[PDB]
């Protein structure tokens, strides 16, 4: 009959789809670009892909920080290309789900349901905590979401279906950070990337060779006494490269901060401060079903590493469990999939007609 | 303008006993009676133990079942119906997870006889 679309939309990457599909059909930077000078290249707007590609002759614009939209001009440019030209729909015809960050304002999830209905006059629409959706795709109603995407990394809490928005909490880094710092270190070995191709250079070399270290001054000890670490890459103009402990020093910074200069706690803290928050009869719980999501969580030794740290944390008679699915890039993406998919799901969607009747503030009774 | 519709919802906790329902394509199917207990391994169930209680109230447990080889559809929608069933329920359910070769005591205790594995199972919905 109907069929549902599913949008993830993510400060660095949106993730578009069709509900019931195990995958996103689109995937694009979430970025709008117009053109830099007021005197071709001369559409009004260009989204994703064709935007990154023409940024010579265009200025770019990230609407989407730490999850939440700052430019709803750009936004609905970035969700009007989504709908025709990435998924090839008329919106009208579809009931959208669309995910929010954690702790969204309130004033944003109206203007995302203003949106939907009034400029784009779907039919239907719901939107859904990322985090949730990761439990979800994880087969759990209970445990603690670590989601670390593009600028932001946060810690939420889920018990029995639903967020405990007293206990979440944020470390204000994530991927974007990441490649900055990788660019700043491969900087001492004499390598210098810093324009955008060069960029694109630095966080292949971060998604393609980076890891996190189990015992991370051991790894720096094996790094300074021998070259068993070291790993060779392949610049687009042929040179070789070598890398060293930049490959383990890069991810560290997420269970240091201070490597970025801040004062933050680390991921592993992060997780722990949120589990204490909680009610003391779910901690268990919570302890037992840590679910990785997000692309800043694709790192090797991820997993052990967490496991680690917790379990330094946590009473010893505590079970701690990692979970980290390979698929938890689109973690988020597919959890909306399954919900927008569930028979019971059609009598969950803000119709029009309630819309019509109540106005934008019909989210925070419908969705939450 | 919107209530729960869904059949088996309007089944589900109105007397005392033990009902299961397997997933089958993102929807909420009843297992034949005679079939309680025998579990596809590919497949994941929603199960749902009604007690009664003495002042004529119900006790509800949730227990959604996740097969070794379900598929990600499966155990997804079998913890998205466990909330709305919860939440259906006026959130009178503690849920449970049970996962193949590592079910609860309580879980294990509903089968009379001891539940039973079979391969095999409903096609993915994805
Ligand atoms: N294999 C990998 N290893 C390490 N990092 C990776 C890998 N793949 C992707 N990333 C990083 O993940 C980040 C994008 O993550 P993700 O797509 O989950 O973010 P987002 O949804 O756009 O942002 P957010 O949820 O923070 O709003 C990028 O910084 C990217 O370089
Ligand atoms: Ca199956
Ligand atoms: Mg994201």
């Amino acid at each position: 009959d109907v069929q549902a679309l599913v949008i993830d939309n993510g400060s660095g990457m949106c993730k578009a789809g069709f509900a019931g599909d195990d995958a996103p059909r689109a995937v694009f930077p979430s970025i709008v670009g117009r053109p830099r000078h007021t005197g071709m290249g001369q559409k009004d707007s260009y989204v994703g892909d064709e935007a990154q590609s023409k940024r010579g002759i265009l200025t770019l614009k990230y609407p989407i920080e730490h999850g939440i939209v700052t430019n709803w001009d750009d936004m609905e440019k970035i969700w009007h290309h989504t709908f025709y030209n990435e998924l090839r729909v008329a919106p009208e015809e579809h009931p959208v789900l669309l995910t929010e960050a954690p702790l969204n304002p309130k004033a944003n999830r109206e203007k995302m349901t203003q949106i939907m209905f009034e400029t784009f006059n779907t039919p239907a629409m719901y939107v859904a905590i990322q985090a949730v959706l990761s439990l979800y795709a994880s087969g759990r109603t209970t445990g603690i979401v670590m989601d670390s995407g593009d600028g932001v990394s946060h810690t939420v809490p889920i018990y029995e279906g639903y967020a405990l928005p007293h206990a979440i909490l944020r470390l204000d880094l994530a991927g974007r950070d990441l490649t900055d710092y990788m660019m700043k270190i491969l900087t001492e070995r004499g390598y210098s990337f810093t324009t955008t191709a060069e960029r694109e250079i630095v966080r292949d070399i971060k998604e393609k060779l980076a890891y996190v270290a189990l015992d991370f001054e051991a790894e720096m000890q094996t790094a300074a006494s021998s070259s068993a670490l070291e790993k060779s890459y392949e610049l687009p103009d042929g040179q070789v490269i070598t890398i060293g402990n930049e490959r383990f020093r890069c991810p560290e910074a997420l269970f240091q901060p201070s490597f970025l200069g801040m004062e933050s706690a680390g991921i592993h803290e992060t997780t722990y401060n949120s589990i204490m928050k909680c009610d003391v009869d779910i901690r268990k719980d919570l302890y037992g079903n840590v679910v990785l999501s997000g692309g800043t969580t694709m790192f090797p030794g991820i997993a052990d590493r967490m496991n680690k740290e917790l379990t330094a944390l946590a009473p010893s008679t505590m079970k701690i469990k990692i979970i980290a699915p390979p698929e938890r890039k689109y973690s988020v993406w597919i959890g909306g999939s399954i919900l927008a998919s569930l028979s019971t799901f059609q009598q969950m969607w803000i119709s029009k007609e309630e819309y019509d009747e109540s106005g934008p503030s019909i989210v925070h009774r419908k969705c939450f | 303008h919107m209530v729960v519709e869904h059949p088996e919802f309007l089944k589900a906790g109105k007397e005392p006993g033990l009902q299961i329902w397997r997933v089958e394509k993102f929807d909420l199917v009843p297992v034949p009676t005679n079939l309680y207990g025998d579990f596809f391994t590919g497949d994941a169930y929603v199960i749902l133990k009604t007690v009664q209680l003495r002042n004529g109230n119900l006790q509800y447990d949730l227990h959604y079942w996740l097969g070794n080889e379900c598929s990600q559809d499966e155990s997804g929608a079998a913890a998205i119906f466990t909330v709305q069933l919860d939440d259906y329920l006026n959130g009178r359910a503690v849920q449970h997870r049970e996962v193949q070769g590592f079910e609860s005591a309580t879980f294990l205790g509903y089968f009379k006889s001891g539940l039973k594995y079979k391969k095999g199972g409903v096609a993915s919905g994805f």
